[PDB]
RNA sequence: UUUUAAGAACUAGAUACUAACACAAAUAGUAAAU
């Protein structure tokens, strides 16, 4: 049974112009609200999430790994050694 | 009669009826104002009205704010109407489904046919002797509405159906499945750590075959207890659903039965959980799980299922004891919750904690018991009941990362008959990541 | 010498799957009998017949 | 109506003695203790509502209302009280949050949960409703003891 | 189901259990494992009696042979000096039907009995007190205590059950006859009504190895922990190794006797003594693999210092050879 | 009146047989294929 409180992503903006929900893997991508920036901020999309909060940090440390390695630790491989590098 | 009986299962028919109509329960559940809507009042549907064709009844009763003008009944796309013939408040939809064929692929004659006959018949249950019919041929995907009309609906229906017939997943379940049978498909990473809750289901430990003596002489197959292994990569509370071989008692081949009981467990777990603890995705390496999962995941269009794009090493879960110690002791199947990371959230983020973790699983996959000794070589520092991996200091974790890392590289170069010295970085990172 | 073990072993069995299967079944019956007996014998050593 | 008496007695605390979980004679008492402890958890959540998922509070209370009434009247079947009490007992132990979740998993699967530190059940609709909210009490507790 | 027990002798209790400072008898109970190069007996010393029906079973005592304990099909259990002494210590009574098997507490204070009355009792060896009674519909066959603590009971109804029910073992098909432990704690071998052996790790349901190729009513384990000895109905003894490869070996076999029974090995593994229905003990030279001696004593089941062995059988007398 | 097993320990794998167990995922005892 489905929780009636929280809308299915594809009903969020009805018009077939809105944004594409590919029902196989159930993932909106662009956001459903492309017209009115909602007075109160409103699903802002899936892509709006991916960068946020806990993955950027990873991106940075990995940059520091590539460039350090030409400047030999490896992010995925040996983590903590590098990690405390990026700390220092 | 075979190929069909595939094409519909787990009552995929009934589910279709829910997905469609119930999803309208939303769309026009929330449209109050502009059409003058008091409230959305539908009758709780007996489970059989979907697939029973004898006779039908009023589905979803629209009870107006004030009053409504019922014109003479026309189709959805039958246009020009004078509404004031009557007035009502309560209403309903008749929304129906039929798999058409090269004689009757014209609905409308069926729409008004059934609609009219029903409406003017006794047995047909109606709170208002006015309403709307919306039919569909699943075969050729057509649809229609022959209703009475008070104003404003027409395009709400029209556009709304554009959405439905292009969205409400159950349909997309067919159009997947029909293509399975037909074998027509038109030719021509770190985000795991984002906020929303991501889960790992991996089923290779679910049904464990065990070879035993054949009365005369042959090789006997059997199985011994499994369990379903799921975790989020982040917060480290393991969901193990115990699989107690009683489950498999009498029936079938247990390949299909495995996949379907895995699905039904994962679903039941999900449902039972709160909106706050539910996932926004699911990630599995075994793709044999797609259909069972999905088909039991119709019920939650909110969640979105996503497979692996990439080579992955999850089959070693059991070789790390304490959990397996738990697997072998269970008298009756039940959930158990655990801790993945020992305590890795202090001295690290879960990030390189997971990199080290995968690498551990790896050196447990290739050479195995060498790795187990590496771990427990010095037991003289002891693992609590709560931890799993041997507890260490920085250095121990660190170097052991190096060594476990080393195995697959060396054993690799030797065993797979392609050299370790001629390697390029990106293939190293490849096998390491996958 | 291993193929000669093979053939040399092969010639010396005349029956076919069925007969051999019988030999087994029958012996199993004999063991069942003897067991059931010494059941009754030890029950007699308790006196209860 | 002794259930009308136990509910008015101020001599009963929220503390659960695990040795009483499977007791037949102590059923009425343990049932009231579970009622009292759940109210106490909802009370602390209330006191810090703004800090912990305020949007889920009301729904949790509503789902737990029927359970609480039953606990107050000693209407829960033996096996069900046993499982719930086990979860709440471990929850009262900070370093046993994992044993509480494990017990919760059994209960949600329809199996009897017995104290772990120290067979089967049937689940209904409205019953499934309060079993779900219990998980919310667990997540709140973990957050509460962690943020002070 | 009521209870009535009796005490034998006025000797009573520094304050010691009867079982406890055997000390006195020539030699030493604490004693090293190999007394010397072993000997076979000709002279029988004690009748013992008491039982009007053949003893179901005979055992000795945890640690060293200080006491001896017998099972009567008259629903009775008696303790004995085991030194040829006349006195039988304290009688036990409390079963409805003939007592099928027993086992002792490794420490030596508790005692377990299983009978055809569908009950199993835990006893205080120092008072005769029925401490605890264990239920279940099925008649319980051979029961062991864990060498360190759970009961392990083999049932006629396939299963083996660990009791504090802790762990059921359903894999076996047909009745279960006997249970030993090949290596203490870690593993045991169950031999079953179906002509197979099931080896398991401890407290884990699945069985590590399955061996089948007539029957195995009695199985015993060498004092070295290296061999197993089964008295197959087929009139033979089969030798097995408790060490890792559980493969029966051609080199050692015994077929000088015809037949449930006990097979035992003289400490130092010098001899094997089988007790048989005809009533003649068969002594074999384990090393040279040959019937070295034979007796027609008894008019026989379990056969258990290098100076002697103790036998019992359906005439109801315990004899010492 | 019967009766002699050359005895014990160590070790490895090599040829075999087998197993509805494992490589968009599915086959069985009237018929089989360029
Ligand atoms: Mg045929």
């Amino acid at each position: 049974t489905r929780l009636r409180e929280d809308k299915a992503a594809y009903l969020n903006d009805i018009n077939s112009t809105e944004s594409n929900y590919d029902p196989k893997s159930r993932l909106y991508k662009t956001e459903t609200l492309g017209a009115v920036d909602e007075k109160s901020k409103m699903l802002t999309g899936e892509g709006l999430k991916l960068n946020e909060l806990n993955q950027f940090a990873r991106s940075h440390a990995k940059e520091m790994g590539i460039r350090d390695e030409i400047e030999q630790h490896v992010l995925v491989a040996n983590p903590t050694k590098y990690e405390y590098l990026k700390k220092k | 009669k075979i190929s069909l009986i595939q094409i519909f299962r787990a009552h995929l028919w009934q589910k279709i009826h829910e997905s469609i109509v119930f999803d309208i329960c939303q769309i026009l559940d929330g449209e109050l104002d502009v059409l003058q809507i008091e409230s959305v009042t539908k009758e709780t549907v007996h489970p059989r009205k979907s697939y029973k064709m004898n006779s039908s009844a009023a589905d979803i009763t629209m009870e107006s704010v004030h009053e409504w003008e019922v014109s003479k009944p026309s189709l959805l796309h039958e246009t020009n109407d004078s509404f004031k013939g009557l007035i009502t408040n309560k209403m309903w939809f008749d929304v129906q489904l039929r798999y058409g064929d090269y004689d009757s692929h014209d609905i409308s004659r069926y729409v008004r046919a059934k609609f009219l006959d029903y409406t003017t018949d006794n047995v047909s249950m109606y709170p208002s002797p006015t309403g709307v019919m919306i039919g569909i041929d699943l075969a050729y995907n057509m649809y229609d509405a022959y209703g009475n009309w008070f104003n404003g609906l027409k395009p709400l229906i029209q556009n709304s159906m554009r959405t439905i017939m292009k969205a409400n997943p159950a349909l997309y379940v067919l159009r997947e499945r029909i293509r399975k049978g037909l074998q027509i498909y038109q030719s021509s990473y770190a985000e795991l750590f984002n906020n929303d809750i991501k889960l790992f289901v991996d089923d290779t430990n679910v049904y464990r075959v065990t070879v035993h003596k054949t009365f005369e002489g042959n090789v006997a197959t059997k199985a011994i207890n499994g369990c379903i292994f799921t975790l989020n990569p982040k917060t480290g509370h393991l969901f193990l659903k115990i699989i107690h071989t009683s489950v498999w008692a009498g029936q079938k081949r247990l390949s299909q039965l495995a996949k379907w009981k895995t699905a039904e467990e994962v679903s039941a777990l999900v449902r039972s959980l709160p909106k706050e603890e539910q996932p926004k995705q699911i990630i599995v390496t075994r793709k044999a799980m797609l259909d069972p999962l999905e088909v039991h995941m119709l019920d939650f269009p909110n969640i979105a299922i996503r497979p692996t794009e990439l080579r992955l090493p999850f089959s070693a879960a059991m070789s790390i004891d304490k959990l397996s110690d738990v697997v072998m002791k269970a008298t009756e199947p039940q959930m158990v919750l655990f801790n993945i990371y020992d305590d890795w959230l202090d001295r690290i983020s879960s990030y390189t904690a997971f990199s080290r973790l995968t690498l551990l699983l790896r050196a447990l996959k290739t050479n195995e018991e060498s790795a187990k000794m590496i771990l427990l070589s010095d037991p003289t520092i002891t693992i609590k009941s709560y931890h799993l991996w041997p507890s260490f200091t920085d250095e121990q974790w660190i170097t052991i990362e190096s060594q476990m890392r080393d195995l697959i590289l060396t054993e690799y170069g030797r065993k797979y008959n392609v050299n370790i010295s001629a390697l390029t970085q990106t293939e190293i990172k490849d096998i390491i990541l996958g | 010498k291993e193929m000669l073990a093979e053939a040399r072993a092969r010639l010396l069995n005349t029956q076919g799957k069925k007969a051999t299967r019988k030999i087994r079944e029958r012996m199993l019956e004999e063991s069942k009998r003897i067991a059931e007996l010494q059941k009754r014998r030890e029950l007699k050593q308790a006196g209860i017949n | 109506r002794i259930q009308e008496a136990i509910a008015q007695d101020k001599t009963i605390s929220v503390i659960i003695d695990p040795s009483q979980i499977g007791s037949t004679e102590g059923k009425p008492l343990l049932s009231m203790k579970c009622n009292l402890y759940i109210h106490e958890i909802l009370s602390r959540w209330k006191a810090s509502l703004e800090a912990y998922h305020p949007e889920l509070f009301l729904d949790t209370k509503k789902a737990l209302f029927p359970l609480l009434l039953q606990l107050r009247r000693n209407q829960l079947a033996p096996d069900l009280l046993i499982s719930l009490a086990t979860v709440l007992y471990h929850l009262q132990q900070p370093k046993e949050i994992n044993l509480a979740v494990q017990s919760y998993m059994k209960l949600s699967i329809g199996n009897v949960a017995w104290p772990i530190g120290v067979a089967n059940i049937m689940i209904d609709e409205r019953t499934r409703l309060w079993i779900t909210s219990i998980k919310r009490l667990i997540t709140f507790e973990e957050w509460y003891t962690s943020n002070h | 189901s009521e209870q009535i027990e009796v005490e034998e002798v006025s000797h009573f209790y520094q304050g010691r259990g009867y079982l406890y400072p055997p000390n006195d008898v020539d030699v030493d109970l604490r004693e090293e494992r190999i007394s010397f190069r072993c000997y076979l007996p000709k002279k029988v010393i004690r009748n013992y009696p008491g039982h009007p029906e053949g003893t179901t079973a005979l055992k000795f005592l945890p640690k060293t042979g200080h006491l001896i304990l017998s099972g009567g099909n008259d629903h009775t259990i008696k303790i004995w000096d085991f030194y040829h002494d006349y006195e039988c210590l304290r009688d036990f009574q409390g079963h409805n039907k003939p007592i099928k098997a027993l086992r002792f507490t490794e420490d030596c204070q508790s005692f377990l009995s299983s009978s055809f009355d569908r009950s199993v009792k835990i006893w205080d060896t120092e008072t005769g007190k029925v401490k605890t009674r264990l239920h279940l519909n099925s008649t319980p066959a051979d029961v062991e205590s864990r060498p360190t603590h759970e009961f392990i009971v083999g049932l006629s109804n396939s299963k083996i059950l660990h009791y504090d029910l802790v762990q059921t073992y359903d894999h076996h098909l047909s009745s279960i006859l006997a249970l030993k432990y090949f290596p203490d704690g870690s593993k045991f071998i169950s031999s079953s009504e179906d002509k197979t052996v099931r080896i398991w790790e401890n407290q884990i349901n699945v069985p590590i190895k399955q061996i089948s190729d007539h029957s195995m009513p009695f199985l015993n384990v060498h004092p070295s922990q290296n061999y197993f000895c089964a008295q197959s109905m087929d009139n033979r003894i089969y030798s097995f190794s408790l060490k890792p490869k559980y493969k029966r070996h051609p080199k050692k076999i015994f077929k000088g006797h015809s037949s449930g029974i006990s097979l035992a090995f003289s400490g130092d593994g010098r001899y094997i003594c089988s007790g048989d229905s005809k009533s003649r003990l068969f002594t074999w030279d384990w090393n040279t693999s040959r019937l070295l001696n034979n007796i027609k004593i008894p008019g026989p089941i379990t056969q258990v210092e290098t100076s002697k062995v103790i036998c019992s059988g359906a005439a109801g007398k315990i004899y010492v050879c």
